[PDB]
RNA sequence: AAGCCAGAGGAAACUCUGGUGGAGGUCCGUAGCGGUCCUGACGUGCAAAUCGGUCGUCCGACCUGGGUAUAGGGGCGAAAG
RNA sequence: AGAUCUUGGUGGUAGUAGCAAAUAUUCAAACGAGAACUUUGAAGGCCGAAGUGGAGAAGGGUUCCAUGUGAACAGCAGUUGAACAUGGGUCAGUCGGUCCUGAGAGAUGGGCGAGCGCCGUUCCGAAGGGACGGGCGAUGGCCUCCGUUGCCCUCGGCCGAUCGAAAGGGAGUCGGGUUCAGAUCCCCGAAUCCGGAGUGGCGGAGAUGGGCGCCGCGAGGCGUCCAGUGCGGUAACGCGACCGAUCCCGGAGAAGCCGGCGGGAGCCCCGGGGAGAGUUCUCUUUUCUUUGUGAAGGGCAGGGCGCCCUGGAAUGGGUUCGCCCCGAGAGAGGGGCCCGUGCCUUGGAAAGCGUCGCGGUUCCGGCGGCGUCCGGUGAGCUCUCGCUGGCCCUUGAAAAUCCGGGGGAGAGGGUGUAAAUCUCGCGCCGGGCCGUACCCAUAUCCGCAGCAGGUCUCCAAGGUGAACAGCCUCUGGCAUGUUGGAACAAUGUAGGUAAGGGAAGUCGGCAAGCCGGAUCCGUAACUUCGGGAUAAGGAUUGGCUCUAAGGGCUGGGUCGGUCGCGGCCGGCGCCUAGCAGCCGACUUAGAACUGGUGCGGACCAGGGGAAUCCGACUGUUUAAUUAAAACAAAGCAUCGCGAAGGCCCG
């Protein structure tokens, strides 16, 4: 059944740290501790090793990401801005 | 120690520089002739008795003979 | 119950004063003191991370009294590259000078109109 | 250990003598292991690739900056951190850029700079919420942590 | 200790054998006015320098 | 706690139930560490700070050996001079 | 005569306080002048495996062991002693140091400094003194030919001395016996590591085959030419070696904490067979003890594999306690590798042990007989190995040392019973120096002491029980903690009980008491929705006799149509709603009967509720009068700083 109504992933801080941080920490461990799928093997099996690392099980293939997401969207639009202007740079 | 496995590989190890002493013993079963060569004690062993006395007679000279029992 | 002491004057459970215990031919239980557990090679490719098959994993001091054959396997890179990482390097080779082949005949065939 | 952004083990060929040459560069997010990055003049952009500031455009950011033309990376370091080029002039060899603080540094054209931010996303964003967490945070820095008034 | 250096022990060595009463004859030579060893060691009493 | 399985209800979104799982500066509580109260004992003591019962904590900012570094207007201090 | 005068001595107090923390002693005998205390025997107890047991580190330094003494000391005594005196005792290639580096310490260059010096540790250094390679030579000499040596060429960044761990890294020793005191060190027996072999110690490998002319009945020989730095497997990889430098690449060393499973061992438990003891008032085929095989080899189980080959999967399948895995190759079939501490074997029974005897060498590793057997269990406990997970704004050493690979500079011989070479088998020699006794604590250490304090670890039985709890016991140990005897006043210290009332006591429920385990129900306000919560409240609990449920192993044939009372194919038949036999743990639920309603019977073991103040919580703090509301904390906010910099030392 469902265990509880809406702490999810947070029901192991009990009633400490306060009620809006554990919102707020819910989000980034839920990203934290997913599994994303390997944009080389297709495998839903890189998971993050340390902080900023991001290492998959089956291809072994080990990725420079975000602290707690697999890419952060400041590095998705540098890297479509870098893309743009190396294309604009050359002809 | 090693365990020789048939008897001409006994009879050439016998017949080494290096062999101090050959040990026969004599046990229920079997008879163990135990020859104590430089590193290793080389074991044979004998199931029935008449090849055993045989390898007795056959042993070579100038090597003692200790018999166990 | 028969209960056991060590045999060494090193009286702390540290990584190297390992036991085990064994039965003397005089019935007794006895501390004999381990080998730390040896590792096999991993391959020099850094990617597939099993180890090698085919050589004795021992200590590496122990390695020195080892005949050659324990310490490594009939083949290129054996004992120091794992097979499938071999055969990846075979053909990543052979492809890549075959595209080199491939550049330098185009651009000699590109040169032709001045 | 003691800094968020991880770190790129890459090795080069040395171009004198037979030998391999391992480098520990600042890793921009995006890069992953068996990718080839190219450091120099001539090199292109894209992310990990080091290459003067001079020869990028007016609107490329940069992970790790020198602060002068010679010494290894200096600025943008930290982790979620970038510098950004804004402008240049052929004459006087100089390049304009924007350093996280938002302060505005002129620099010589010849820094090199690795492009893309550098990964370690947003470390900050997470509160600590325990003081042992904070402790082993600190304990892989240095004495400071615990702050009496 | 049982683990000891080799100046320790020897130090040790000195100590021993010097720690040991005055001879029988000592009290019978001309103007002596030596009783007893009043340097003696007890191991329990007083502790060595080292 | 998350994750997972099955059954059921829903047009969907999803929901309910039973299991599984074993998180946490989580709870009771040994050893350890500490030292609340009796303002108990003792108070020319066992002791120049100890003892008895009762107690706080007991997977962590945990306890601890050894090796090192910091020396006097200096050190070191989750701070009591 | 004074100075709380200085030093020394002596009184009253006073034969006084006191010799009261941790349950406990008793009987007989011996020695002896002398016995509450010594020794022996018997009995009763305690520690109760987280010990009052067995061993170490630090520290001590001879306290260890034997003999003797009874001066002083052991706050009573002593025939005893950790006292005193006289002697004796510590044996190593394989146990440590030694070697490596760690945090760090610290020379030189340089810089500073009046100066002793101190800053600095790669920085302002001409910082490599080495090298199998090639050449020039001296022939030193068994002048064949390889070993010497000087110089030249080439190559050579540990880019920094050195020190720093008896718990980190670090090759390789085990079994039995032996002393008054030493043993993994001595003796016996089995091994093993490292180093060396120049005149090369023995084998084996390299490596000894084809072609053509001839002779020869064939087989087989002669001459010539050409190969020959091994071989097998589709593969994983295998085989006993398996040429090779400078150089390069890699591995091992070399890695946190926690969880859950599984394998192995040791211990525990159960059923038998022996041997020896115990009980026998009655019963008990009974109760207790004991019932081995080291290292190192070989073989085989067993565990693991993110290793290979065939093949191509949806009606998706496989699979774990959980997971998880698959067209980037599932399931299935067949292989390969690693570990192998388990079993068997050599060691090995000759030793050891248990028993029953027989000789004596005042004190024999004496001699002999018999035995050392068969099984079954498991969420058991402890080690170990493995698999797979979780956590981290924490990612959990370095270096000696050893090895593999890439490359092919070179070396080796002209077909010889051959060469260079060899990580293969056997053989030969050596392993120096230092430590090693004992205590390791209610008596060998520190605390002025034989001081209720302090002081780092290892092993770990039975019952009860959730349990390394408490309580009782076995192995082992001890004598009640620096004295005994007789009484049982007050006052005390520690522990109990108390009719009726129930906080009226007191600053204050201080102290004590109530509650307490488990099972079945049942649980409020409030809330950050996680909690509160064992809320509160209620019922049950023994013994005995049963009843149900929860599993594992094998085998299911229709038969002589025939001869390897047995076997190859087949006419020869329908367990397919699964049976038959055997074996096995604990656990739960229910029922009857039953006791003076007693049953978590000892032990273990929350009193609860309604509020107010403060601090969010967990954490920390005045060692020796304050544990708090104080400090810290996450969170929030502000400030400085782009390195010629901010803050700080000097
Ligand atoms: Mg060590
Ligand atoms: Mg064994
Ligand atoms: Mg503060
Ligand atoms: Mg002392
Ligand atoms: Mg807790
Ligand atoms: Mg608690
Ligand atoms: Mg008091
Ligand atoms: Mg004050
Ligand atoms: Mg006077
Ligand atoms: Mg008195
Ligand atoms: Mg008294
Ligand atoms: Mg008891
Ligand atoms: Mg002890
Ligand atoms: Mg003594
Ligand atoms: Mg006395
Ligand atoms: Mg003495
Ligand atoms: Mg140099
Ligand atoms: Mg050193
Ligand atoms: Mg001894
Ligand atoms: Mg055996
Ligand atoms: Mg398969
Ligand atoms: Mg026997
Ligand atoms: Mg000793
Ligand atoms: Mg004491
Ligand atoms: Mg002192
Ligand atoms: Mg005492
Ligand atoms: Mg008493
Ligand atoms: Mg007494
Ligand atoms: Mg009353
Ligand atoms: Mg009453
Ligand atoms: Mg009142
Ligand atoms: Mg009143
Ligand atoms: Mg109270
Ligand atoms: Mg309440
Ligand atoms: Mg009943
Ligand atoms: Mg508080
Ligand atoms: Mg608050
Ligand atoms: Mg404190
Ligand atoms: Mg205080
Ligand atoms: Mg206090
Ligand atoms: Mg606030
Ligand atoms: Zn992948
Ligand atoms: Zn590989």
């Amino acid at each position: 059944a469902k265990r509880t109504k809406k702490v999810g992933i947070v029901g192991k801080y009990g009633t400490r740290y306060g009620a809006s941080l554990r919102k707020m920490v819910k989000k980034i461990e839920i990203s934290q501790h997913a599994k994303y799928t390997c944009s080389f093997c297709g495998k839903t099996k890189m998971k993050r090793r340390a902080v900023g690392i991001w290492h998959c099980g089956s291809c072994m293939k080990t990725v420079a990401g975000g602290a707690w997401t697999y890419n952060t969207t400041s590095a998705v639009t540098v890297k479509s801005a870098i893309r743009r202007l190396k294309e604009l740079k050359d002809q | 120690p090693r365990k020789i496995e048939e008897i001409k590989d006994f009879l050439l190890t016998a017949r080494r520089k290096d062999a101090k002493s050959v040990k026969i013993k004599k046990n229920k079963d079997n008879v163990k002739f135990k020859v104590r060569c430089s590193r290793y004690l080389y074991t044979l062993v004998i199931t029935d008795k008449e090849k055993a006395e045989k390898l007795k007679q056959s042993l070579p000279p100038g090597l003692a003979v200790k018999e166990l029992k | 119950v028969q209960r056991l002491t060590y045999r060494r004057r090193l009286s702390y459970n540290t990584a190297s004063n390992k036991t085990r215990l064994s039965r003397t031919p005089g019935n007794r239980i006895v501390y004999l003191y381990t080998k730390k557990v040896g590792k096999a090679p991993k391959s020099a490719c850094g990617v597939c991370p099993g180890r090698l098959r085919g050589v004795r994993a021992v200590r590496p001091k122990v390695l020195m009294r080892l005949s050659k054959t324990k310490k490594h396997v009939s083949r290129a890179y054996g004992g120091s590259m794992c097979a499938k990482c071999v055969r990846d390097r075979i053909k990543r080779a052979f492809l890549i000078e075959e595209q080199k082949i491939v550049v330098k005949v185009l651009k000699a065939q590109a040169q032709s109109q001045k | 250990p003691g800094r968020g952004a991880p770190l790129a083990k890459v090795v080069f060929r040395d171009p004198y003598r037979f030998k391999k040459r391992t480098e520990l560069f600042i890793a921009a997010e995006g890069i992953h292991t068996g990718q080839f990055v190219y450091c120099g003049k001539k090199a292109q952009l894209n992310i990990g690739n080091v290459l003067p500031v001079g020869t990028m455009p007016e609107g490329t950011i940069v992970c790790c900056l020198e602060e002068k033309p010679g010494d290894r990376g200096k600025l943008a370091r930290a982790s979620g951190n970038y510098a950004t080029v804004i402008s240049h002039n052929p004459e006087t060899k100089k390049t304009r850029v924007k350093l996280p603080s938002g302060s505005k540094k002129v620099i010589s054209s010849a820094n090199r700079a690795v492009v893309g931010v550098v990964a370690g996303g947003g470390r900050i964003d997470k509160p600590i919420l325990k003081a042992g967490r904070a402790y082993h945070k600190y304990k892989a820095k240095r004495n400071c942590w615990p702050r009496v008034r | 200790s049982s683990h000891k250096t080799f100046r320790i022990k020897r130090f040790l060595a000195k100590k021993q054998k010097q720690n040991r009463p005055i001879p029988q004859w000592i009290r019978m030579k001309t103007g002596n006015k030596i009783r007893y060893n009043s340097k003696r060691r007890h191991w329990r009493r007083t502790k060595l320098g080292l």
